[PDB]
């Protein structure tokens, strides 16, 4: 039951650091900024031919 | 195939829940008092199925 009970005080730990405000927010930030580098390199691409 | 044994293995783990509900169950009553049965539940707190 002790081992238990400290299962339960990281379980609290856990969530506390892994899971933070706003996280989906700066992934979307990151996830923007790559979207915006592949649209240049697509016109790149797009060009070439031309 | 894989499908068929996961099936045959449903089953498995239903029988090995239902076994664990009735030994639960049996623990629960033997106790008598709410602190000993309180214990009991945080032993299988992770172990509910």
């Amino acid at each position: 039951l002790e081992t238990i009970k400290k299962q339960q005080e990281l379980a609290k730990r856990q969530v506390q650091k892994d899971m933070g405000s706003q996280k989906e927010k700066w992934e979307k930030k990151k996830l923007e900024m790559i979207e915006t580098a592949e649209a240049s390199f697509h016109e790149n691409l797009a060009k070439n031919p031309v | 195939k894989f499908d068929d044994d996961f099936y045959e293995f449903r089953s498995k783990i239903k029988e090995l829940e239902r076994r664990l509900a009735s030994v639960i169950t049996q623990g629960f009553d033997d106790y008598d008092t709410i602190y000993g049965r309180f214990k009991l539940l945080d032993n299988f707190e992770g172990l509910l199925t």
